[PDB]
């Protein structure tokens, strides 16, 4: 499981990538249409 | 007569004047009713993937920055305009990307320039192969009164009448929207279609060259030939061809 | 509308299966819309003035 | 490319010092590229306009009548394609008259005034394609519109 | 309207082979557009007026 | 619609009106034109 | 089967591609058309 993707109830996953990038410091990138 | 004609310029409706004796007793009274029913209906045939533009209407110059030595003049439409991409899933969904607009010119009554009358949905949405959706509307009410009167001489019961002045006006509007796709993926299905509208219009002028021109040849009015049949002379033509 | 390629074996024959995978014949979308608009409207005035 | 019509001058940043015209084309117009596969059928990338000039009534410069269609389509080789249409419909009515005189069943008509209007359009598009291969096909087509404009 | 080609023999046979299948004839495709409009239209008008 | 339709133009035809067709039945002919095709 | 041509349903080509490239790091390409 190398891979998972996660579906947001009630964020945005473009605000989050800006904040997990230092906690996965690992690829973390964000799907806007899903 | 210059003051009298300006005073009657405006008046719709009843406006009666009675004397009396050093009074005049002036009666208006008017009903207006008004209604409004439009159906328009655009279409276009796309490749999947692709985007389709469709337009009827008009191109108005407007300015964007105004004798004069320099207007910059630009040029836009109006009219009704359809713009789609559409998405055919593996199966039998489209997802749509559409903007749609109907828009017509208003003269200015204080602007700069003229005005543009504007209806546009931007949106995109899902449709099943051959059903229909909505995508918006507009439901619109209004209710106006108006009342102004002598203050005790008004509110009698029978001879208040004649010391009011009274207007109610009431406007109802009812917009709406839908669109619907169709796949098309073999020869037969866009032969039944293009044969539909096609015999629906040379249907009409069928119809027409029945009841032909009022003052003129009833042989003249253009109808579409059979459904691949190309074009062929008319009768004159034809007999003298057949004669030489 | 041609396509040249040059190309080993296995890389040709790689390329040909991509070429014949995306070398397919799309559909097509007849879009139809509707739009109906309708409007009612009614008025009433009535008065009486006194002038002399 | 095909135009049938006419090429007019209008305002781009209009005595005048300086009034930056440009001239623009209105009438018939069609811009097609085609693709024959291997076999029948034909995948086409058109532009169709019909425009014509109006005079301005309140605008700055001319105006201009447009109807236009852009798309691409498939088509068989000597088939018909419904590209595109319109159809319009409309109905207006109108009524002023005297409150209660106006709805006596006889005398009202003394008091009314009534205005009714009905608009119906039809507008549509079609396309066919056909495929010339060899000398014999063309010079058929040919003879066939030669012949036509002679015999008239 | 002629190439000139400089190679060794091989790379000669290979590209003599390519410019064969690539000088080729087209077809033609005759294109006919049918543009139909029908416009039909209505009116009354009727009415009293009254003045002194 | 159809209820404009039962009270047609006041000083034209009643038929005239726009009303929709039935949901998912498409465009139809006028009476008049149906008639002139069936005859033919 | 170094090679696969995969028939999207729902999403844009383009938008995957770069999402997908992260994931990869292997080739991503998108045909539009189809």
């Amino acid at each position: 499981g190398n891979n998972r993707v996660v579906y947001l109830k009630y964020a945005k996953a473009e605000d989050l990538v800006e904040v997990l990038k230092g906690v996965s410091e690992v690829m973390i990138a964000a799907h806007a249409d899903t | 007569y210059t003051k009298l004609a300006s005073a009657l310029s405006s008046i719709q409706g009843a406006a009666v004047s009675i004397a009396m004796g050093d009074w005049t007793a002036l009666i208006n009274a008017v009903s207006n009713d008004s209604s409004s029913n439009i159906l328009s209906s655009p279409s276009i045939t796309v490749m999947d993937n692709g985007e389709a533009s469709f337009i009827v209407g008009e191109e108005v110059p407007v300015i964007t920055g105004s004798d004069n030595p320099f207007q910059t003049v630009d040029r836009k439409e109006v009219g009704i305009k359809l713009k789609v991409v559409p998405q055919i899933n593996e199966g039998n969904s489209v997802q749509l990307n559409i903007e749609q607009e109907v828009s017509n010119v208003l003269g200015a009554n204080g602007a700069v320039d003229v005005r543009f009358a504007k209806r546009q949905l931007n949106t995109s949405v899902m449709v099943q192969d051959g059903q229909m959706l909505v995508l918006g509307g507009l439901i619109d009410e209004r209710a106006l009164e108006s009342e102004s009167k002598v203050p005790l001489l008004g509110d009698i019961p029978l001879l208040g009448q004649l010391f009011r002045s009274t207007s109610s006006q009431v406007e109802k509007k009812n917009l709406m929207v839908f669109i619907k796709p169709t796949i098309i993926r073999d020869g037969v299905t866009a032969d039944g279609i293009t044969q539909r509208k096609y015999n629906y219009i040379r249907a009409e002028q069928l119809f027409r060259a029945e009841k032909g021109l009022r003052l003129l040849d009833d042989a003249s009015v253009p109808v579409l030939p059979k459904f691949g049949d190309d074009r062929r002379h008319s009768p004159e033509i034809q007999a003298f061809i057949e004669q030489m | 509308n041609s396509l040249v390629l040059t190309a080993p074996q296995d890389i040709m024959n790689a390329m040909l299966e991509v070429i014949g995978q995306l070398d397919i014949r799309r559909a097509q979308v007849l879009i139809e819309a509707l739009i109906v608009e309708m409007a009612e409207g009614d008025g009433i005035n009535l008065g009486v003035q006194w002038g002399s």
